[PDB]
């Protein structure tokens, strides 16, 4: 018909040992979703299809992850998150009102996934100046219409994945979501449930826009946790379930096993089950090389010949792996009381021989009252003075602080961009009911193009794997790659939650001692 | 035979902190028989104040169990939390049961239930004397919760109302309603406190309140076309198991509750009619990809950075007045 | 591992070292689970003579252990020290990033987040008669009595 | 009878009479094909053209109690809450009056988080039963199956059981296409709407006709009807809500 619907999964042994699934279930229907007329669904998940035209939506991007991607240990990832719930929307010109029409669309979709994108409020809410560039078809980037906030204290769990799975044609019953059990999903180092939505073009002369869903589920196993022995690393292993048929509304149903080695240009990685085919591509820097096996295909997956899919990896020794992913960062928390502190994070260039221009944007929740006069930017031992530099300061419980940035990242070296913040004493009623935990700084995201080993080439969202078509490729030699660093807990002062009524009068004792002073004094004749 | 159509459920843990892990469990066991039994997940509007179904201490991530066997998992491949975390108030909970929720409120996170709704209510957590602790912070009192089931049924938004109550003293939690239809059972009398603690070796906190864990046994054996009634659920916990002693409360209730069954609360049997009707009908430019990171362009998107200095006009202005002073006095 | 060195004002006349200069060694855990926002720290003080090397052994075997486990909430950060507390010292403040004592270091290429409590494990025998708890800080300060009342409960 | 529902003395009739849709300002009707097994039956069904042709007609006349959101679906691997018995007489399945209170449950968990508002939502699910029991009958009250395949809840949709027949082929099993007739669906999906909305047969006196069928579905004087029973509904509830 008019929409189609193509589903993928690609497993990458990573550099540490662990090994990565991702699922992409990639929708398309070449529909007039941005208007209302189109009350009728078949593969594009009417929930979700009806906010493009309820509320102007461009591109909606939601994304429920757990863990935090270590990308110095693993590689660069195809599509990272920040922990908690990341929601960044573009909206279309035609709003008016961006921010009402922000707060009803979080509402609707924390009452879709089942998750708190109610409490998104003006205080959580960034619009950066330009950090997220739309993923789709855009005619201009205005940033006035791009709203962007994250939860990072937002749990996900079957709690998120039941909607998310119910959003899936093949809604968890055949094909390549049977691999979704979640205590298996669950039992990993990292969990991501994006759901992105973008104005993506018909076909090869992009003239006409038709509307693309993406699902993605990406989750990496632990070798320790899961594997912790000399079994393979098969489908049945890690998911507790191999492949049955396949998801017959798929026009494309593929697993992509990432079989490439370093310091060697043959001898992949053994796959027990012979492959259909091999795709060797530039994916993100490097030519790397999948082993292709199609569920379309009887001759692979029969009505009675189930896939389970092996793949021999373990840690490899250090002198043949991949050194470091040329980009990587880690923000903390300077200082040990409370009352001040610094947010520090170091944000690394490993090449040595290009400097690099990274983004970097910071949100920080306007009761860690930051000091831009404070901020310093090294990267070499020197001062690196940014390129752009973009400050909103917070209003106390109306808006946070936005710090966006464009460092230039010399050589292999360590930039360490830090500024200095004060804590804030805040109102009893205004702590949540484990005020003692802390408070969690967003996690900042950190938006590079990154060189390339090898040149890619331009290829065609059609013919390439999912998985190479999450970003739109703009130079060839450089790689777009978004980091999130981890999340800063960050404790502040606490008002004794006990003593409300006590600190009332004993207060207004000294008001009225005061006031009995001055009137024995003003009014008291002596005698 | 009952009259109701709708059959709602509301489900309330009032609890964080993973050692709290019983009452979560309380809550999921109950959501797993009511949904197994029939109820549909948006007609559930459940209240997890944790997750503690895959928290980071978790030994099994992703499932509640309720025996130290580890055979039933209670938070199943199918559930929906309404309301999670901080969402879970006293506030919220009230705001619910009384209509009274933000307008931007979507339908899965409200109580839309109508004149021929039968609703469940099951609230589980720390809870004293005519009152129950919300995630330690706050209080739901008995005079409350009654007021909200009379603002309830003032607008007819239930046909049957089933309380269930599985806190510490909990009986006087029900002890102030007024409401026509509503029967209430409970855990705990006025008085008992004694709070059991049997922590599993392998789940390192408790696991269940052993009042639900018996409702979930007597529920896990009926079907959804079971004839089982409430006289055989208010029986369901005796002295000699749960060291409490439930007490139930049927004053408002105009059904006997020996005709009242267990699905007309736990599970949704819809009316049928077999519809023997029929109406006859007659019978150019291309468009491109934003650029990621365009250096360039967001290097000049803002006007140059220039040191700050003040006016001329306030230099001049303050400088003028200033030898103005100067005059008047000299 | 975290590169330290140190100036005393005056040779010590107790370990003979006037210019302290070592190498801290610590491995963290990453709690799979969680978004590695606290840390527990598991350190032992190894010194410039044979002790503590009992306690090494232990801390790896604890490591080898409590890798491999997904019920972690926080990460636990293994950290053996050049010095009895001036290696502590200078990990401390290189993690806070903090310069309290004025000790010179190598910046911390990894953290693990807002440390939440810390054990000190010295131990330089196999098997051991009795276990000897120590709480009291520096500047008479105290941990939390939690803390020894859930030693006391695991003896 | 059902606008008051709350002022008259109760009896026996007192829940049939209570039966019919609440007063609101609009209504959500999706219309929802449930594909239980793809990989055998490859379901099309003009759904748009069907709204267009007969339901936009009777929604335009039974428009003036309200506003209509008329949307459609298409819901994979929806199986239904009761495995249908098989006869062992006619090479059939059969679903019985007793189980079919427990049919639409696990199909109506999919439903949820799909509408885009607070009104009352009336769900036309068009089953279309996989070929572990193809020919699937709805049997009314003792063995006959029922006309129309179908049946309706209270104040919930109605569903039909949707069959396929004539789909021999030479080779193994592959996804038929199956066209949906949408005049034989929309016929018993408008009865049943109008049945939900409480407007029965005419009820005639002992000697009347009709003029037979209107071709927006229903008659004038039964949507007047409806907005005196509307009005009435309407006030009563709003002095309830002031007191
Ligand atoms: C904390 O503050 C102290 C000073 O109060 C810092 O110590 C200083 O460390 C630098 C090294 O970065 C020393 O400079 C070195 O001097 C030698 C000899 O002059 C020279 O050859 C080296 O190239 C280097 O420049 C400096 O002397 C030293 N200051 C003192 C008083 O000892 C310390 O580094 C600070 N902490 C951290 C973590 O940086
Ligand atoms: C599976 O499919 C192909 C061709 O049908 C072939 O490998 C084999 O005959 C089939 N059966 C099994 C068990 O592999
Ligand atoms: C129903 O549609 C009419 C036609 O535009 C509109 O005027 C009216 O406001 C709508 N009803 C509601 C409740 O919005
Ligand atoms: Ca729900």
């Amino acid at each position: 018909a008019r929409d189609s619907l193509r589903e993928e999964l690609v497993i990458t042994p990573l550099p540490s040992g662990d090994v990565a699934a991702t699922f992409q279930f990639r929708t398309r229907w070449d529909s007039e979703l941005q208007r209302e007329g189109v009350s009728h669904y078949r593969l594009f998940p009417k929930a979700l299809g009806q906010l493009i035209s309820k509320y102007s939506l461009r591109e909606l991007h939601l994304s429920f992850t757990q863990g935090f991607w270590r990308t110095r240990y693993w590689g660069p990832p195809f599509l990272q998150a920040p922990s908690g719930a990341e929601l960044w929307v573009w909206f279309q010109d035609t709003v008016t009102d961006v921010d009402k029409s922000w707060k009803e669309l979080s509402n609707v979709l924390s009452g879709i996934f089942c998750a708190s994108l109610n409490f998104i409020d003006s205080t959580n809410t960034v619009t950066p100046t330009a950090s997220f560039k739309p993923l789709g078809l855009a005619n201009d980037t205005d940033h006035y219409f791009l709203r962007y906030a994250v939860l990072p204290r937002e749990v996900v769990c079957t709690e998120n994945l039941t909607p998310w799975k119910k959003l899936l044609p093949c809604s968890s019953k055949a094909g390549l979501s049977v691999l979704l059990k979640a205590d298996r999903l669950f039992h990993t180092s990292y969990h991501s449930q994006a759901v992105h939505i973008r104005p993506v073009c018909r076909n090869a002369r992009c003239t006409s826009i038709s509307w693309e869903l993406r699902q993605t589920l990406s989750v990496v196993f632990d070798a320790f946790i899961t594997g912790q022995g000399k079994k393979d690393w098969s489908l049945f292993r890690m998911f507790s379930r191999t492949l049955t048929e396949p998801c017959p509304l798929a026009s494309e149903s593929r697993v992509y096993v990432d079989i490439t080695t370093y310091n060697q240009d043959n001898e992949t990685l053994e796959v027990h089950p012979p492959p259909t085919t091999t795709y060797q591509d530039v994916i993100l820097g490097t030519r790397k090389t999948y082993a292709i096996y199609d569920l379309l295909d009887t001759a692979m997956i029969n009505n009675s010949r189930n896939l389970n899919i092996q793949l021999k990896w373990k840690r490899p020794p250090e002198n043949e792996a991949p050194p470091v992913p040329f980009l990587h960062a880690q923000r903390y928390v300077s200082g040990y009381g409370l009352q001040k502190g610094e947010l520090s994070t170091l944000l690394y260039n490993t090449h040595p021989y290009r400097a690099f221009p990274v983004l970097l944007l910071d949100t920080v929740p306007w009761y860690l009252r930051l000091y831009v006069h404070t901020l310093t930017i090294t990267s070499k031992g020197k001062e690196n003075k940014p390129s752009y530099i973009h400050y909103q300061p917070a209003q106390d419980r109306l808006q946070p602080h936005l710090l966006e940035m464009l460092i230039q990242l010399p050589a292999n070296s360590v930039t360490k961009v830090s500024i200095q913040f004060e804590r804030a004493l805040l109102k009893w009623t205004e702590y949540t009911p484990d005020p003692n935990h802390g408070f969690y700084v967003s996690p900042s995201v950190l938006s590079a193009l990154v060189p390339s080993m090898v040149a890619a080439k331009p290829v065609d969202w059609e013919e390439s794997p999912l998985f190479n078509s999450l970003f739109p490729v703009s130079d060839g030699s450089n790689y777009f790659v978004r980091l999130y660093t981890e999340p800063l807990l960050v404790n502040l002062p606490t008002p004794d939650f006990s003593m409300p009524y006590n600190v009332i009068c004993l207060t207004c004792t000294v008001v009225a001692v005061c006031y009995g002073s001055f009137y024995n004094l003003l009014t008291r004749t002596f005698h | 035979r009952s009259g109701h159509t709708n059959n709602w459920a509301v489900l309330v843990c009032t609890s964080r902190f993973w050692f709290n892990y019983r009452h979560v469990a309380n809550t999921l066991s109950v959501y797993r028989s009511v949904k197994r039994l029939g109820i549909p997940d948006s007609h559930i509007v459940l209240m997890l104040a944790d997750d503690m179904a895959c928290n980071p201490r978790n030994p099994k991530p992703a499932t509640v169990f309720s025996h130290k066997n580890m055979e039933l998992n209670v938070y199943g491949d199918d559930v929906e939390v309404d309301y999670r975390s901080y969402e879970v108030t006293v506030e919220n909970f009230l705001r619910v049961l009384t209509g009274r929720i933000p307008p931007s409120t979507p339908r899965s996170k409200r109580l839309l239930s109508d004149d021929r709704s039968n609703i469940l209510i099951y609230m589980t957590g720390h809870g004293g004397n005519g009152f129950l602790k919300f995630q330690d912070s706050e209080e739901i009192t008995n005079i409350e919760l009654a007021d909200a089931f009379e603002q309830m049924w003032q607008k007819r938004r239930y046909n049957e109302l089933l309380f269930i109550i599985d806190t510490c003293q909990g009986a006087s939690m029900y002890e102030r309603f007024y409401s026509p239809n509503i029967m209430a059972l409970a855990s705990s009398q006025v008085g008992e406190d004694s709070l059991s603690h049997q922590p599993d070796p392998a789940i390192g906190v408790h696991l269940m309140d052993r009042y639900t864990f018996y409702v979930l046994e007597f529920l896990e054996e009926i079907n959804p076309a079971s004839q089982t009634n409430m006289n055989d659920l208010f029986q369901v916990c005796p002295k000699s198991l749960c060291v409490s002693t439930p007490g139930h409360r049927t004053d408002l209730f105009q059904r006997d509750p020996k005709n009242v069954l267990i699905t007309d609360f736990f599970g949704s049997v819809r009316k049928v009619e077999i519809t023997t009707e029929t109406i006859k009908l007659q019978q150019m430019e291309p468009l491109k990809y934003a650029e990621q990171l365009p250096v360039a362009q967001i290097i000049h998107q803002k006007p140059k950075l220039k040191d700050w200095h003040p006016p001329g006009g306030f230099i001049l202005g303050l400088w003028a007045l200033i030898i103005m002073v100067f005059f008047k006095t000299y | 591992t975290q590169s330290f060195s140190r100036k005393l004002p005056f040779p010590d006349e107790t370990h003979e070292r006037y210019m302290v200069s070592g190498t801290n060694v610590y491995g963290i855990l990453r709690a799979p689970r969680a978004a590695s926002t606290e840390s527990l720290v598991l350190t032992v003080p190894c010194g410039s003579d044979s002790t503590n090397s009992q306690a090494v052994g232990l801390l790896l075997a604890l490591a080898a252990h409590f890798r491999g486990q997904i019920y972690w909430a926080k990460d636990i950060v293994f950290l053996v020290t050049e010095h009895d507390l001036l290696g502590t010292e200078a990990w401390l403040e290189a993690y806070h990033d903090v310069n309290v004592t004025g000790m010179q270091s190598s910046p911390l290429q990894g953290r693990a987040g807002a440390i939440q409590a810390a054990v000190a494990l010295e131990l330089s025998s196999d098997v051991v008669t009795s276990l000897d708890v120590a709480v009291e800080g520096l500047n008479g300060q105290l941990p939390n009595l939690d803390l020894l009342n859930l030693f006391q409960t695991f003896c | 009878a059902a606008a008051l529902a709350d002022h008259l003395p109760e009896d026996k009739w007192s829940a049939e009479k209570r039966r019919p849709l609440k007063s609101s300002l609009g209504y959500e009707i999706t219309f929802s094909l449930l594909n239980p097994d793809p990989k055998s039956h490859d379901v099309y069904w003009d759904i748009e053209g069907a709204v267009r042709r007969y339901v936009q007609p009777f929604l335009n006349a039974l428009g003036a109690a309200g506003n209509f959101s008329v949307d459609s679906q298409i819901l994979y691997y929806a199986m239904l809450g009761v495995n249908p018995r098989f006869d062992s007489a006619s090479s059939s399945y059969y679903l019985d009056m007793h189980s079919l209170p427990h049919v639409i449950n696990p199909v109506e968990s999919r439903l949820g988080s799909s509408a885009a508002s607070l009104y009352p939502v009336l769900n036309f699910l068009l089953y279309v039963p996989e070929l572990a029991h193809s020919p699937l009958y709805i049997q009314d009250k003792d063995g006959a199956p029922v006309a129309t395949n179908a049946f309706h809840s209270p104040r919930w949709g109605g569903i039909m059981v949707y069959n396929v027949d004539s789909k021999t082929y030479n080779a193994s099993v592959l996804p038929v296409r199956v066209e949906v007739d949408m005049v034989r669906v929309m016929e018993v999906f408008l009865a049943q709407l109008r049945l939900l909305f409480g407007i029965a047969q005419p009820q005639l006196p002992p000697k009347c006709l009709l003029s037979g069928p209107t071709s927006e579905g229903l008659m004038t004087w039964e949507l007047d009807r409806l907005l005196w029973a509307r009005s009435v509904e309407n006030l009563a509830t709003a002095t309830t809500t002031l007191t």
